[PDB]
RNA sequence: GUGUAGUAUCUGUU
RNA sequence: AACAGAUACUGACACAGUCCCUUU
């Protein structure tokens, strides 16, 4: 997601695994969050696709439902040839929201 | 104002001319690579004429080309490294007369870059792994395997990066059912970019390095690294395992050397010089290309010189230890960028500038009038003469 | 002071050492014949109608869409290697239609609102006229 | 973060970058490009009577220490 | 500093954030010493709830990131305070402690922290030992394990006490647990370190060594069998000579080791362990039972074993000893038994297990019914229904309806199982459909409004199979009944009914829908005002479906009323409703002319709600896309002239969205919007330039390849002077616009622009020019090769590429 | 309505 | 210039989420 500067990409060398998206993140681009013209499949590194993490959401980590894709603009800009777009951080909004809810 | 591009004649300049069994039959074909055109040729085994079957265009710059076959298989494949940051495996279809893409994997950006692999395409002699490398710092290893449905599969790439290094040539080492290994002509530049005086630019020499692919642990590690004497330009793979020994032949200026890891004293043989040569003695002398004709009875190498002389290298060895290298003058042909010797006794010469020729080997050139040269003998000279071991049958 | 405007760009992929405009076949139209350092001989020809231009552009777009380059390159990115392509339609990609599989042939032709024989004739007519 | 992406790639500079190393990168990339394309190598091998293997070897040799020693 | 910490501890979010920024930036200069001296007691203060602890660990993370070297004399206290956070029941707390310790490790010498943690290794407390082991695990995960291998090798053989060896093996196990498959290159060293403890004599070290080797085998699932070669015989002896906990640990280790081997080793070792497994099936302890269940499922899921072999030995005792009702209490045994049964079904076949279990499918117990329901549902999901015969499917149908008709409480398990079974059967469920319809209708009738929603979900699930079975009359009757049921009060049941209606409408077309849409849409109109998420979602999807495909049966005045309803609905707190709303606006603007809808949307750009205006702009762009752009573009450009700032921002954002939506057919509208973009890009306000840069980026990416560089050059000339800004959002917009223009125009023009200030004397300009140059360089450097400028060489350095000057 | 990152413009005290 | 207060704005930013190793 491009709306949170704190998040961090893994972007290691990609493997043969295919990324997945949950219900909330379905139909989006893993780089810019765009609903227009999915173009190319998303692949992730074998460290991300291991054990419990297998078949989870690329963006937030929820249960995987549908495949991930790159939008046409990212493919034109060759932003797809950069490594696994899996997010490794947990974010500041999520933890604070959880703590506020569990107040 | 719009224009429409058309072509009347395609490029006829060969750059890579690998050979193998692509039709799945007992007949061998040649896959030549123009600048951007992929073409497949079948020489007539009775009249010697060369025919063309497929002339597909790929819309890209082909930088490397090699073929392999899986152990126990009959049909070879084609591996392509190009300006696109992908590696592609192809397969010929005699029924449909087309090339089918079997696999493709992306590893980086596009274009002929410095730190994006695609220059060198070494492959394992048995067919268990393939390696793609860049001129600098980037080397990736893929593992090939077969499934229960008789189809090839590919694994995730394994990285073997190395900072501040340059690669001259990469070849696969015939290890004989052991862990696959790759040999490269590396050369470092870290310190030379930090010496204002400039002597660190000198005293820097190439190092021959071996990369062993650990199948059990699924990672690649470099084991041996020995400095060299001269600067090599390309390597040759020596058939090993059950037939012949392992190791690689290193070609340098005015020399040829055999090296092998573990325990081996290297053997060097100087390149014979032409008799009554009119050239300036200041310049050196190197090889340009080579070939291999391994066979059940024995194996021999071929090599092409700058002047255009074909030598015939034969390795003499003990039960398992190599002793000397024996060079002999075979014939002379126009300078070529790639040579290939097939069964039935044919030689295909892909000239780097001009027409292409096909020769038939009538004699192997042994114990003939001309003498032989050896590393055991304590600057040899030879007299070039018209063709004796070759007969021209076709011209392209 | 005064500057000239670029009206066309292309990337042949092979160094060109001769450009010369003349007529090749008697009774035809003149064209810009060029020859390259690798041994290729090509021509560049203009369209005789706007409908032809739009038709060929749409055919090229569809073939680029469904018939990608064999070695994994991007055709538009290849033709824009140094400068973005301008006002040139690649005829080799367009003529690659004639050797494609029948299912894809009918699919593309129906997207063209034509039958495959009509597309073949239309592609052949310009070549047999200019060359 | 954009700066992590650009840091890894080899060739990128920053504020405290000198001219010699910038042109060294330019020359190395130019040599690699010459090695890459084919017809440009044909041009170089026709302009001077040298085989393509010799031209490739010379270009590889020039990769170490181009543009002279540093300051 | 104390005031800032107190303000962060409690207060309003704005002043809290301000105090956080101050106590970061200025307190870095103030010093780390007093900072920690005042912060640590707050976290170590007892009886403190989690909010203050989270805020304090956040501020410590920030100051530690900004102050790296100065925290060296405080690592002991930082570990004391943070280390208990490693053991917690909260995933977030565990994670945050993990990166806290990782950042501290990366900001301190490894030897320093190793020496700090040495005195705490020799302890027997369940807290200190485990926390220290996990701290060592995360520290070794950072910095690379080879830097810690010699220390572990030394400490595993310590003769001061056995507990040092126990801690070493536990550290290895925790490293395997946390670091994962990133240990494969260094497997043999750890195996050699732990095998000595494996072959030891004390029970504790034997058990911990077995656990660590199981963890290593689990880390290396497909690889490493050769590295596991000095431990096979100790395990195959220990299984026979041990009872109790050690036997369980050895069984776990061998079960994890089994999948790695080849076929012959697999079958030999799996029977050699099958003897003890069959012996241990009747173990009174539940932990041993779940362990042997895991082991047997691992053995079954291996290439080595054989279907008939498993059928002849494993199946009878397993079914006799495990398929009972006493195990239903615990969740772990529930999961393990269900998954093991599913894996066995995958191995031998679906029928061989379904025929065994369908008989007791309808057992009087409820938990047993849940168990069989889940097992059958998973088996049907994987295998399907090709292996089921006539009698088997009849029994399955009778059992599933009998179980579903007796629903004590709310349970998604039975509904999911019924849906999976009916979907798997397919056409074969045709004779059973009327009974299902009658039962679901009866369950939908009344009864406390708790089963009606389940019936609605069930019919929404089975509508597709009734469609494939050619039973349109029954689903039409169900649809009309749901139509009279549209007026009930409870929100969840209403949402379920709406979902069922939407499913039916999708299944059977609107041309022959038994309740006509002319009566359905006016009924649905007042429902949209219900401020509940569950109702609103399904209502808006149904309305959008009707608008998209059944727009022929509705009058324009009704469309205008529902358009006002959608304008109200654009205020929802959830994004899916807003996306559905904008799609409905697009469908309506397709149904009618794009004039009445445009006026309503254009008048909504003054609601003083940021997300509402963004949604309205997206809706305007969707209308402009579904209709032809030139119909609505003059209206937007005229609307741009309103003196209000938000209206202009909305117009610019709508233009950006429209240019993103239309890629190729957007070159015909560059001229129309060029003067407006030039006006927007003027240095008066930041947001105008930001949004104009976004428009430029999207347009340049869209028109790429079609030769529109002439106007793009002018737009570049107008957008370039904005790169010397400081606000991050404008910076991001400008960089995106520059990248898009580089793609559309070419690297030569951008290189010419950035080539002048690349060596500027000012330090604050070179960095910006270098960022721009790096962005240009990473993409298409091979063109930069041909676009470089000629440099004249110096006295000692050659700067001219003489190879390009050769002439033939 | 609330919380997570940022930004701009005004006013008071040194 | 520093401290503090107030008012506006951007990010198709988010809304019982759920934790998916927590080890003997
Ligand atoms: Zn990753
Ligand atoms: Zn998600
Ligand atoms: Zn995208």
């Amino acid at each position: 997601a491009k709306h949170h500067p704190d998040l961090i990409f893994c972007r290691k060398q990609a493997g043969v695994a295919i990324g997945r998206l949950c219900e909330k993140c379905d139909g989006k681009c893993v780089i810019c969050d765009s609903y227009v013209r999915p173009c190319t499949l998303v692949r992730i590194c074998d460290e991300c696709n291991y054990g419990s993490y297998q078949g989870r959401c690329v963006i937030c980590g929820g249960p995987g439902v549908s495949d991930a894709y790159y939008c046409k603009e990212c493919t034109i800009q060759e932003k797809d040839r950069d490594g696994c777009p899996k997010i490794v951080n947990l974010g500041s909004s999520k933890t604070d929201l959880f703590y506020e809810r569990k107040k | 104002m719009f224009l429409y591009n058309l072509t009347l004649q395609r490029a006829t300049g060969i750059s890579f001319a690998i050979h193998g069994n692509f039709s799945g039959t007992k007949q061998q074909e040649i896959v030549v690579s123009r600048g951007k055109i992929l073409e497949l040729l079948r020489p007539d085994p009775n009249t010697g004429k060369v025919h063309t079957l497929l002339t597909v265009e790929v819309f890209g710059v082909i930088r490397s080309l090699m073929a392999f076959r899986l152990t126990g298989g009959t049909k070879d494949y084609i591996v392509v490294g190009s300006d696109s940051g992908r590696i592609v495996i192809l397969e010929y279809q005699p029924s449909k007369n087309m090339f089918e893409k079997i696999h493709q994997e992306t590893f980086g950006k596009s274009g002929c870059r410095r730190i994006v692999p695609g220059q060198f395409l070494a492959v394992d002699p048995k067919g268990r792994a393939v390696m793609i490398s860049a001129i600098e710092k980037q080397k990736l290893v893929y593992i090939l395997n077969r499934d229960a449905a008789a189809r090839l599969t590919i694994s995730s790439p394994l990285e073997a990066h190395k900072a501040n290094t340059l690669v001259y040539h990469v070849v696969g080492v015939d290890v004989g059912f052991e862990n696959p290994m790759f040999a490269c002509l590396e050369m470092d530049y870290e310190e030379a970019d930090n010496d204002p005086t400039g002597e660190a630019a000198a005293n820097t020499q190439q190092t021959l390095t071996f990369y062993e692919l650990d199948l059990g642990l699924n990672h690649v590690v470099r084991k041996y690294s020995e400095p060299l004497e001269e600067h090599g330009n390309f390597l040759i793979t020596v058939p090993g395992g059950s037939d012949g020994p392992s190791g690689v032949l290193i070609c340098s200026e005015n020399y040829i050397t055999y090296k092998n890891f573990g325990d081996q004293p290297d053997i060097r043989c100087p390149i014979p010089r032409r008799r009554n040569d009119l050239d300036d003695p200041e310049r050196g002398m190197i090889f340009v290309c080579s070939a291999t004709h391994k066979t059940k009875s024995m194996f021999f190498f071929l090599a092409q010189t700058e002047q255009g002389d074909i030598f015939k290298i034969t390795l003499e060895t003990d039960e398992d230890m190599v002793t000397e290298i024996r060079l002999k003058y075979f014939d002379t042909v126009p300078v070529a960028a790639a040579m290939c010797v097939l069964k039935t006794g044919f030689l295909f010469v892909a000239s780097e500038f001009g027409n292409h020729y096909l020769y038939q080997i009538a004699h192997l050139g042994d114990d003939d009038e001309e003498p032989e040269f050896s590393s055991a003998m304590p600057t040899f000279f030879f007299q070039p003469r018209p063709l004796k071991n070759l007969v021209l049958v076709d011209e392209l | 002071s005064q500057k000239a405007e670029v009206i066309m760009n292309y990337h042949v992929g092979e160094t060109v050492l001769s450009l010369q405009k003349t007529t090749l076949i008697p009774g035809g139209s003149e064209s810009l014949v060029y020859t390259t350092l690798s041994g290729g001989i090509g021509i560049l020809v203009p369209f005789t109608s706007h409908e032809d231009h739009d038709f060929f552009q749409h055919v090229e777009m569809h073939l680029r869409s469904e018939h990608p380059p064999l070695c994994g390159r991007d055709h538009l990115s290849f033709r824009s290697y140094y400068f973005p392509v301008k006002n040139v339609i690649d005829g080799d990609l367009c003529e690659q239609f004639n050797s494609m599989e029948p299912n894809k042939q009918k699919n593309v032709s129906e997207e063209l609102d034509r039958t495959p024989p009509e597309v073949s004739k239309k592609l052949e007519d310009i070549r047999t006229r200019y060359a | 973060q954009l700066e992590h992406l650009q840091s890894k790639y080899i060739g990128t500079g920053h504020a405290d970058t000198t001219k010699w190393e910038w042109l060294v990168n330019q020359h190395r990339d130019s040599y690699c490009s010459y090695m890459g394309h084919f017809d440009l190598l044909n041009y170089f091998a026709i302009a001077e009577n040298e085989s393509k293997a010799r031209v490739r070897f010379n270009l590889m040799e020039k990769m170490l220490q181009p543009c002279g020693p540093p300051a | 500093i104390m005031k800032l910490l107190l303000k962060i501890k409690n207060g309003t979010p704005p002043m809290r954030k301000a105090a956080l920024r101050q106590i970061t930036d200025k307190a870095r200069e103030f010093g780390a010493g007093p900072l920690f001296n005042q912060i640590l007691p707050l976290l170590m203060s007892p009886t403190l709830e989690d909010q203050e602890r989270h805020l304090l660990v956040k501020v410590i993370d920030r100051i530690l990131y900004k102050l790296d070297d100065l925290v060296r004399p405080y690592v002991h206290k930082i570990l004391v305070v943070i280390e208990p956070l490693l053991i917690d029941e909260d995933y977030y707390a565990r994670v945050e402690g993990r990166e806290i310790i990782s950042n501290l490790a990366k900001a301190a010498g490894l030897a320093t922290m190793i020496s700090t943690m040495r005195p705490d290794i020799d302890n027997m407390d369940e807290y200190v030992h485990n926390t220290t082991a996990r701290a060592f695990a995360v520290v070794a995960s950072a910095l690379g394990i080879p830097s810690l291998l010699p220390f572990l090798k030394a400490v595993c053989k310590s003769k001061k006490s056995w507990q040092a060896r126990h801690t070493g093996i536990k550290i290895v196990q925790q490293i395997a647990i946390l670091m994962g498959c990133a240990i494969l290159p260094h497997l043999r060293s750890l195996v050699e370190i732990i095998e000595h403890g494996l072959v030891d004599e004390q029970q504790k070290v034997r058990t911990i060594s077995a656990l660590a080797i199981a963890a290593l085998a689990e880390a290396a699932t497909p690889y490493g069998i050769e590295s596991f070669d000095s431990v096979l015989k100790p395990l195959w002896k220990g299984i026979r000579q041990h009872r109790g906990k050690g036997l369980a640990a050895f069984l776990k280790a061998i079960g994890y080791l089994i999948p790695l081997m080849d076929a012959e080793y697999a079958n030999y070792y799996t029977r050699e362990v099958m003897l003890i497994l069959i012996r241990e099936f009747q173990s009174p302890d539940e932990e041993m039972k779940k362990i042997v269940l895991k082991v047997v499922k691992q053995c079954c899921g291996t290439d080595g074993v054989e279907a008939n072999y498993i059928k002849t030995e494993i199946l009878p005792p397993f079914f006799k000893h495990f398929w009972q009702h006493r195990m239903a209490l615990d969740r772990r045994n529930y999961r393990q038994l269900v998954d093991t049964t599913v894996e066995l079904a995958n191995k031998v076949g679906a029928a061989e297990i379904i025929s065994r279990i369908v008989d007791d499918l309808k057992d009087e117990a409820e938990q047993y019914r849940k168990m069989v329901m889940e097992t059958i549902e998973k088996i049907m999901g994987n295998l399907g229904a090709a292996d089921i015969d006539h009698k088997l499917e009849e029994q399955l149908i009778d059992g599933i309806l009998y179980a579903f008709q007796e629903q004590t409480t709310e349970d998604s398990v039975m509904l999911n199982g019924f849906g999976t079974v009916v979907n798997a059967l397919g056409k074969r469920v045709k004779p059973y459909l009327p009974q299902i319809c009658g039962t679901v209708l009866w369950r939908l009738n009344n009864k406390s409004a708790k089963v009606r929603q389940q019936a609605a979900d069930l019919i929404s699930r089975t509508a597709v199979v009734m469609k494939t079975c050619q039973e349109e009359k029954l689903m039409g009757h169900l649809g009309v009944v749901l139509y009279e049921y549209l007026g009930e009060e409870y929100p969840e049941v209403l949402g379920s009914i709406l979902g069922a209606l939407k499913a039916i409408v999708n299944v059977i077309g609107m041309h022959k829908m038994t309740p006509p849409i002319k009566d359905l849409l006016p009924r649905l109109t007042p429902i949209l005002k219900n401020r509940h998420e569950k109702v609103q979602e399904n209502c808006i999807d149904l309305v959008g479906r009707i608008a998209d495909r059944g727009a022929e049966y509705v009058s324009a005045r009704e469309w205008m009323r529902i358009c006002f309803e959608l304008l109200e609905l654009l205020k929802a707190h959830k994004k899916a409703i807003r996306r559905a709303t904008v799609n409905t606006f697009g469908y309506i603007a397709k149904a009618i002319g794009p004039h009445d809808v445009l006026a309503t949307l254009l008048n909504n750009l003054k609601v003083q709600e940021r997300q509402n205006r963004v949604c309205t702009t997206v809706a305007i762009a969707i209308v402009a896309e579904t209709c032809s752009p030139f119909t609505v573009l003059p209206a937007l450009m005229n609307e741009y002239r309103v003196p209000e700032l938000n209206v202009q921002n909305g117009v610019l954002k709508s233009l950006s969205f429209l240019f993103e939506y239309i890629g190729e057919m957007g070159k015909d509208y560059i001229y129309a919007v060029t003067p407006l973009l030039e006006d927007a890009l003027m240095d008066r306000d930041l947001v105008h330039r930001q949004t104009a840069s976004a428009v430029v980026q999207h347009m340049s990416l869209g028109v790429y390849g079609f030769g529109c560089e002439d106007s793009l050059n002018h737009l570049l000339n107008y957008v370039w002077p904005n790169v010397f800004e400081t606000s991050p959002h404008v910076i991001q917009a400008v960089m995106g616009a520059l990248e898009g223009l580089r793609v559309a125009i070419g690297p030569c023009r951008m290189l010419q622009y950035c080539l002048q200030g690349l060596f500027h004397p000012a330090r604050k300009v070179r960095d910006v020019y270098w960022k721009i140059y790096n962005s240009i360089y990473i993409g298409s450097q091979d063109a930069l090769i041909a676009h470089y400028p000629r440099i004249y060489n110096d006295d000692k350095n050659t700067y001219i590429r003489y190879e390009l000057d050769y002439i033939l």
